[PDB]
């Protein structure tokens, strides 16, 4: 009773070239209570030292947030973002597309 | 039209840390500082190359403003579980925006002072900045609390003031900066999405500004019909991505051409498959 | 520079 639904976004900071190291971010948007949980996942496992960006907000008051971690595509790896937020029954996973 | 704003942010968590105060600094919508309670050594830092160009008085000082902002929002935060009558037990969120708008003369256009708790509007300094807005029960409360104290009033010195004085000298440091632009480089992927349909994506990449716009046009008439698009979102590194598709015909492609509309653009990006 | 609040809420 202090929330909002929150909107995520996987993408390659680079055009994706296989066996080529690229950036991968999970652009996590509109949510509230500013804590949030996030994983980045290779082949269903959890990623390590993912990054996350300092929080900040928009003229809505709703937050906003980057979670990028380095990686390299390879035409069969499948990477996701998971999101668990107090807004959402339960939590959500995205997976990457590299033609999005 | 030139801005400067004040992002500020309280939460309180259940256990026995005090709760977190953060703080964001904008000029022209672009971060110049930060102040978080969690950091090693508080203090406001530097977020934007121009800034370096201040002295420690200057952070030194803001420093000790932050500080008192932060007891400030803890002791406030406090009033609100009150006034809400709700339990000592879990976690809560209280937001300011403060700052003001840069007419053409260096005037002051407009400022602004408003807070959200829970995220939702409760008190906001309305544009005479004489008067005040109270979303609910609570906000009345400190509403009357502000009017018998004075406090607009005091706000309206600041934002026709200070808040003037620095965003102008703030914009005089960092002019050169804050003016650059990085345009958009662009290109069109192809994609299978059926079996006589296929999904021209037209990309736009490493551009700033975040504004920009993105079309699609068979010979003349733009197209809407079919068309996807993406929030705009960052890289990561400074710059913005943004794309969007059509759905086409086969062995067809190659007729639907693209544009890229930025400010960073001596003339537009005009591109087909 | 900062805004710096006055009376609490």
């Amino acid at each position: 009773m202090i929330q909002k639904t929150p909107q995520i976004q996987v993408y390659s900071r680079h055009p994706p070239e296989n066996g080529k190291p690229n950036i991968l971010n999970c652009y996590v948007t509109q949510f509230h209570p500013p804590h949030i949980e996030i994983q980045m996942l290779k082949n269903g496992k959890k990623i390590p030292k993912v990054e996350m960006s300092d929080m900040s907000f928009s003229k809505d008051w709703s937050f906003y947030i980057l979670a990028h971690t380095e990686f390299t595509p390879t035409e069969t790896d499948t990477y996701a973002c998971r999101v668990k937020h107090d807004s959402m029954a339960e939590p959500k996973t995205v997976y990457w597309d590299r033609d999005m | 039209p030139h801005s400067m704003r004040y992002f500020e942010t309280a939460v309180s968590r259940p256990g026995l840390e005090e709760p977190r105060y953060i703080s964001v600094g904008y000029v022209d919508n672009k971060e110049f500082v930060r102040f978080d309670s969690d950091a090693e050594n508080p203090r406001y830092e530097p977020r934007a190359p121009w800034m370096e160009q201040e002295g420690p008085e200057y952070w030194e000082r803001e420093t000790q403003k932050a500080k008192g902002q932060e007891q400030w929002f803890r002791v406030s935060l406090r009033n609100l579980l009150g006034y809400y009558n709700q339990s000592a037990g879990g976690s809560h969120t209280l937001q300011q925006m403060s700052g003001c708008d840069l007419g053409s003369d260096w005037r002051l256009l407009r400022g602004y002072l408003q807070f959200a708790y829970e995220g939702r509007d409760y008190i906001a300094l309305n544009e005479d900045l004489k008067t005040w807005t109270a979303a609910d029960m609570a906000a009345q409360i400190t509403r009357r609390k502000w009017e018998q104290s004075g406090a607009a009033e005091h706000y309206k010195a600041y934002l026709e003031g200070e808040c003037v004085e620095w965003l102008h000298r703030y914009l005089k440091n960092g002019n050169a900066t804050l003016l650059r632009t990085d345009s958009p480089k662009a290109h069109v992927t192809h994609h299978p999405r059926s079996k006589g349909e296929v999904t021209l994506r037209c990309w736009a990449l490493g551009f700033y500004p975040a504004d920009i716009t993105l079309t699609w046009q068979l010979n003349g008439e733009e197209l809407t019909q079919d068309m996807e698009l993406v929030e705009t979102r960052p890289a990561g590194d400074g710059t913005f991505q943004k794309w969007a598709s059509v759905v086409v015909p086969l062995g067809k492609e190659q007729n639907y051409t693209c544009r890229v509309y930025h400010e960073g653009l001596p003339e537009p990006l005009t591109l087909r498959w | 520079k900062a805004v710096y609040n006055f009376a609490t809420m």
